[PDB]
């Protein structure tokens, strides 16, 4: 690459410029040596395969010799997935006119669980219908996110960022033994989803939590990082209907980093806001050998006539399970509020 | 002689008293067999009885929680089974005596959170003010928005000229429609809520998601608001300047950042 | 019929069905009081039965751990008793009623620990593949060395032409002599671990601390280690660029950086 | 094993890579031995341990 | 005889001693229901038993506490009702069989708590020298003052010359006050603490708030203080150069760092 700004810093009467060859390195499966690079170097060169690297030579600064620091932006995504990708026909999506290339959270999640770089599990493990069903929705919701490995943590706490991120929820699945994704949206029909009663499958419903209404924030600070520039940007969502009532203001501050854009993080403050402050009612029901087919994150109805509590939809929680001896399957379950509004 | 009473060996005779107050409407309740006349307030007796399980002032929000056992049929605890009341419901507990006119009060607090773990019974989770000094305290970003509700005490807009009265047309599973709020463009409503009178002086709140011709798209679903009561439609402001005072002309109180600086510092390193 | 009969209110036989399995071994365990063919597959009774606690799906792996108990004689548990097989022993449950021949599966998995709290029984801590993602990712390190084992995924060095298959002269209790490897330079299979077929299509590695002359030093002892069985042993990578390229001509898939830079910034203080 | 794993750990206490690789080689094999671990129940002949 | 008695299986009589000793005076108790006599030491019978719930070596202070239960009326104990003792207990726990002459140590520490759970009983927490190991080792800072306690192993001051031998005049709530003290300039004593026979060769110390003519300021109150007992009293040093030169002549040992340097860095923005 020719970069020509020998003037940048004003050249020889400033601080001087950015002149001269830039050569890369992406480290592809069959990348050969540079031989530029080992003749300057010398010495026993590999071929630095697996790794992106670059290599420099021209002015740097003038005048002083002190040089200043550099800020490069990089996208990826496609050289990852060693040789073969995975669906990539919805691997990245684009916003901002083509300006920003996000990738989607969904293939993001299918590496690091598949990734031979990162954990290797076998391909045959993960329940494809699922995922290629999550990715095709997030890709026709426009929702991509970008990150930064950097932190050096274990697996579980990137995961669920990622899945705070998007509202997911990854769990090995009972029946089948493969990894398997769900959405928390509002994508189902109330007749198909299964029903349980007192005398359908539904043995004590003990926990109420009818919770409260006058606590819960009014407003909402949410911080996003803008890719274009890197700079710390941030929107506001507002409750007026909560705002009214409260008697004094209260706030609270989330931290959104791998949103790109800032409609993107609006639509999901939204989503957070409707779930903090409409007053969720959280059940702990329990139930017979009925609800055995359930998995987590997998909406039902509930009906119990003498507690007045009519048709009810509710997401599973927490399963504990005991088929053989006491027989007590108890499952702890949520009211249905999530949902990730397109506006 | 509620004092001395307490002081007393043998005229031991607790009674505990329980009042739910949100605005206009009074709830009483008491713990013994039969009801209690107290500053005028009878107080009704629930078939089954209700009790607690003691007051703790640790200092920690918390742990320091108040329990309430009651039925499941409680007439102010019934209210939450579908969806917590917008406001919240103030508690005063007194102690008192039988045959004596005096009391005093033991604990102040809101009801925190509400359960039914059985059809016979229901448990009530009270929480004090204290518990309200965890969330930050922050509120304050250098962000271009106005960073601030429309209506609160900072943005000093008065909404009351911008109040829209009308009876809904049609009321869906999500969607509110009314022809009224046609003949505005759309978006006008976005952000806003929609308060109607629920009983006595307290009015159920809700906020909009988005408005688009003559259909409106409530948050968490229409459940709950009557199909022809009147109900009351408030605007809502984006945020941004232009909006601010193109619409609502409060440019003077806009709290926003526009065109200060976004990154510009005074100690980076090439100005150009 | 398994779901109807679930559903049933009076056909209720449960009985649980266990399956180790490891490559081309199975290991079949069944908790009622007589054997059951499933699957062309019978299943052996223990005598004093076979139970677990129950299975927990709550998202977190520390906590979703599946326990099974059983008596100190079992065959597949008693492999553990000495030394931890190099394999994973995958578990599968299945769960019939007495009289179908239709199974459900119900948890799948591998050992995770294995314990004898008492002669008369053994506790054994199944774990799910959820666990294994604790660990850190970062794998990624800018140092001299490969930063690579020896025939990873990585390195794509084939070790079938080094593979050396010899017979041992003598085992000793952490030393095991061979005159074969006596006419290879000292170190040359230091890195190097030594597999053994144990049973079927199942093989037990060992890591090598050092090679020196006709002697090889075996990480943990020598136990376990058949003394005329026939054994496998591999070389091993120093992981330096000469040791990578003299012995196995490697270099171009040199993961190592020995001389690319050290500490040189472009934002220090002084080049010279 | 199925998938590459890994783990960093710190010794900058160390201060020649020769120690570092011994003590590491001493973690190695004790993370990758598969210890057995034992709670018994003694009487008063293990007192004086 | 004690290892052969323990291993016998017929002749295990087990009897705990505990031997609480505090410089030149010592406290002897059994558990047994008679006194048992050890090294020309007799150690007394509590009616009611003495005994302690076990030992618990895990490498956490904060977990492997020695708990001891007695009598509410012990004398040792005793002495912490009103004030805690200057000086630590240190205790030593002996074990021996009746009718042997023979005993083994077992535990060994000093008293970390002492309560008095009821009036028949009293619980105490004794501590081992690990638990001295979680406060900070920094004890080092580049302040002006002096950083060192008069007459610590830094200071190097001898207090010996200073030392002031009195009877007080008269001693109130807080302020002791006498006349010979009223010789000095005010805030001499300041800083010091005063120090007097309790029993035996052991003294018990009290801090000095302030001092100002005849009359002394004892932080906590003055109460256990003899109105008629003779007190010794040193000063207090400021920490100050100049006070710690003028009064005490010990510059060169002066540990605090009064003019090198308060804030200069060599890597400022502008030296002037
Ligand atoms: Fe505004
Ligand atoms: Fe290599
Ligand atoms: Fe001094």
């Amino acid at each position: 690459v020719r970069i020509n700004a020998p003037e940048l810093f004003g050249g020889d009467k400033g601080e001087g410029g950015l002149d001269g060859t830039l050569d890369v390195l992406f480290g592809e499966e069959d990348q050969g040596v540079l031989p530029r690079l080992a003749a300057m170097l010398g010495g026993l060169v590999p071929a630095f395969r697996g790794v992106t690297t670059c290599f420099y030579s021209g002015l740097v600064t003038s005048v002083n010799p002190y040089p200043k620091k550099w800020e490069i932006l990089r996208r990826g995504g496609n050289r990852l997935w060693d040789g073969n990708p995975w669906y990539p026909e919805k691997q990245f999506v684009w916003l901002a006119d083509g300006q920003i290339k996000a990738m989607n959270p969904a293939h993001i999640l299918y590496l690091v669980y598949t990734g031979r770089d990162f954990r290797g599990l076998a391909r045959t493990r993960m329940d494809e219908a699922s995922w290629r069903a999550a990715a095709d929705t997030l890709y026709a919701e426009g929702f991509g996110l970008c990150f930064e490995w950097t932190r050096s943590d274990s697996f579980k706490n990137f995961c669920e960022t990622v899945k705070s991120h998007i509202g997911a929820e990854v769990y090995p699945n009972r029946q089948t033994g493969q990894i398997s994704i769900r959405l928390l949206r509002d994508d189902y029909n109330v007749a198909d989803l299964p029903l349980f009663d007192e005398d359908s499958g539904l043995l004590e419903i003990t926990q109420e939590k009818t919770g409260s209404t006058s606590l819960a924030p009014s407003q909402l600070i949410v911080k996003y990082i803008d890719q274009i520039d890197g700079a710390q940007r941030q929107i506001i969502v507002n409750n007026n209907a909560v705002a009214a009532s409260q008697g004094r203001r209260s706030s609270e501050e989330i931290e959104f980093l791998g949103v790109p854009t800032g409609e993107l993080a609006g639509r999901v403050g939204e989503r957070e806001m409707r779930l903090k402050t409409t007053g969720l009612k959280r059940y702990k029901g329990v139930f017979d050998r009925r609800a055995r087919s359930l998995n987590p994150g997998q909406p039902f109805l509930i009906r119990s006539t003498p507690r007045g509590i009519p048709e009810t939809v509710v997401r599973v929680g927490r399963i504990e399970d005991n088929f053989l001896g006491d027989g007590k399957i108890t499952l702890t379950v949520v009211q249905d509020q999530f949902n990730l509004p397109a506006t | 002689s509620f004092n001395s009473r307490e002081s007393s060996l043998a005229d031991g005779q607790p009674v505990r008293l329980y009042q739910f107050s949100r605005g206009a409407i009074r709830w009483s309740y008491n713990s013994s067999d039969r009801d209690i006349t107290y500053q005028n307030q009878i107080f009704r007796t629930v078939p089954g009885g209700i009790t607690d399980n003691g007051i703790i002032c640790s200092g920690d929000p918390q742990s320091d929680q108040f329990v309430i056992t009651a039925p499941a049929d409680l007439d102010v605890a019934l209210l939450y089974k579908t969806r917590s009341p917008s406001d919240a419901i103030d508690l005063v507990v007194y102690d008192m005596h039988y045959g004596d006119a005096e009391a005093a009060v033991s604990w102040v607090g809101q009801i925190g959170d509400v359960d039914w773990p059985t059809v016979d019974s229901c448990r009530i989770t009270c929480v004090s003010e204290d518990e309200l000094m965890d969330q930050p305290g922050l509120t304050d970003t250098y962000c271009r928005t106005c960073t601030a509700i429309v209506g609160d005490h900072r943005c000093k807009v008065n909404l009351v000229p911008y109040r829209v009265t009308l009876t809904p047309q049609s009321v869906s599973a999500w969607v509110i429609s009314s022809g009224v709020v046609a003949g505005y463009a759309d978006g006008w409503f976005t952000g806003g809520y929609v308060e109607w009178q629920v009983d006595g002086d307290n009015y159920d709140r809700r906020f909009i998601e988005q408005h688009a011709g003559a259909d409106l798209h409530i948050l968490g679903g229409t459940e709950g608001i009557p199909a022809g009561g009147q109900l009351r439609v408030y605007p809502g402001c984006d945020g941004l300047a232009q909006t601010c005072d193109d619409k609502f002309s409060n440019l003077p109180n806009f709290r926003g950042f526009n065109a200060m600086q976004g990154k510009s510092p005074f100690d980076g390193d090439q100005v150009w």
